[PDB]
Protein backbone atom coordinates (compact mmCIF):
# COMPACT_ATOMS: atom_id res chain seq x y z
CA UNK A 1 0.00 0.00 0.00
CA UNK A 2 3.14 2.22 0.64
CA UNK A 3 4.15 2.19 -3.31
CA UNK A 4 2.64 5.06 -4.44
CA UNK A 5 3.67 8.75 -5.66
CA UNK A 6 4.08 10.80 -2.97
CA UNK A 7 3.08 8.15 -0.10
CA UNK A 8 5.26 7.71 3.12
CA UNK A 9 5.69 5.04 5.68
CA UNK A 10 8.04 2.71 7.60
CA UNK A 11 9.29 1.36 3.64
CA UNK A 12 8.48 4.43 1.09
CA UNK A 13 11.04 7.09 2.89
CA UNK A 14 13.89 5.50 4.63
CA UNK A 15 14.52 3.16 1.42
CA UNK A 16 12.93 2.86 -2.21
CA UNK A 17 10.85 6.24 -3.22
CA UNK A 18 8.56 6.82 -5.91
CA UNK A 19 8.04 10.81 -7.81
CA UNK A 20 5.57 13.00 -6.94
CA UNK A 21 4.47 13.49 -10.25
CA UNK A 22 4.85 9.61 -11.17
CA UNK A 23 3.95 8.16 -14.82
CA UNK A 24 3.93 4.33 -14.47
CA UNK A 25 2.61 0.81 -13.26
CA UNK A 26 2.96 -1.00 -9.76
CA UNK A 27 2.74 -4.30 -10.34
CA UNK A 28 2.32 -7.02 -6.92
CA UNK A 29 1.70 -10.72 -6.07
CA UNK A 30 1.56 -12.85 -2.85
CA UNK A 31 4.87 -14.90 -2.65
CA UNK A 32 4.50 -17.30 0.65
CA UNK A 33 3.91 -20.19 -1.94
CA UNK A 34 8.25 -19.89 -2.71
CA UNK A 35 9.91 -17.07 -0.21
CA UNK A 36 8.90 -17.96 3.26
CA UNK A 37 10.87 -20.74 4.70
CA UNK A 38 11.56 -17.90 8.70
CA UNK A 39 13.19 -16.26 5.85
CA UNK A 40 15.73 -13.33 7.79
CA UNK A 41 17.13 -12.14 3.96
CA UNK A 42 15.13 -9.99 2.90
CA UNK A 43 16.29 -6.60 3.82
CA UNK A 44 14.71 -2.94 4.43
CA UNK A 45 16.76 0.12 5.91
CA UNK B 1 0.32 22.83 26.86
CA UNK B 2 4.08 24.78 27.93
CA UNK B 3 6.44 22.07 27.01
CA UNK B 4 8.84 20.83 23.87
CA UNK B 5 7.51 17.75 21.63
CA UNK B 6 9.56 15.57 19.97
CA UNK B 7 7.65 13.71 17.55
CA UNK B 8 10.86 11.49 16.28
CA UNK B 9 10.28 9.54 19.22
CA UNK B 10 6.67 8.22 17.96
CA UNK B 11 6.71 8.48 14.37
CA UNK B 12 10.00 6.15 14.12
CA UNK B 13 8.11 3.51 16.73
CA UNK B 14 7.45 0.54 15.64
CA UNK B 15 4.09 0.20 17.51
CA UNK B 16 1.69 1.88 15.50
CA UNK B 17 -0.09 0.65 12.74
CA UNK B 18 -0.99 4.05 11.49
CA UNK B 19 0.11 8.06 11.48
CA UNK B 20 -2.24 9.46 9.93
CA UNK B 21 -2.42 13.38 9.75
CA UNK B 22 -5.04 15.20 8.34
CA UNK B 23 -3.64 19.26 8.16
CA UNK B 24 0.21 18.45 8.66
CA UNK B 25 2.82 15.79 7.55
CA UNK B 26 4.08 13.80 9.89
CA UNK B 27 7.66 14.17 8.61
CA UNK B 28 7.42 18.23 9.17
CA UNK B 29 5.76 18.10 12.60
CA UNK B 30 8.94 19.19 14.51
CA UNK B 31 9.48 22.00 12.52
CA UNK B 32 5.87 23.59 13.55
CA UNK B 33 4.86 25.22 17.22
CA UNK B 34 1.03 25.45 17.73
CA UNK B 35 -1.34 27.00 21.35
CA UNK B 36 -2.16 23.54 22.25
CA UNK B 37 -2.91 19.89 21.38
CA UNK B 38 -5.63 18.29 22.62
CA UNK B 39 -4.98 14.56 22.92
CA UNK B 40 -8.31 12.31 22.87
CA UNK B 41 -8.16 8.60 24.35
CA UNK B 42 -10.27 5.51 23.71
CA UNK B 43 -10.50 1.74 22.59
CA UNK B 44 -12.39 0.11 19.54
CA UNK B 45 -12.26 -3.20 17.44
CA UNK B 46 -9.70 -2.83 14.42
CA UNK B 47 -12.44 -3.22 11.85
CA UNK B 48 -14.14 0.29 12.74
CA UNK B 49 -10.53 2.11 12.77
Amino acid sequence: RQIAPGQTGKIADYNYKLPDDFTGCVIAWNSNNLDSKGNYNYLYR
Amino acid sequence: SNCVADYSVLYNSASFSTFKCYGVSPTKLNDLCFTNVYADSFVIRGDEV
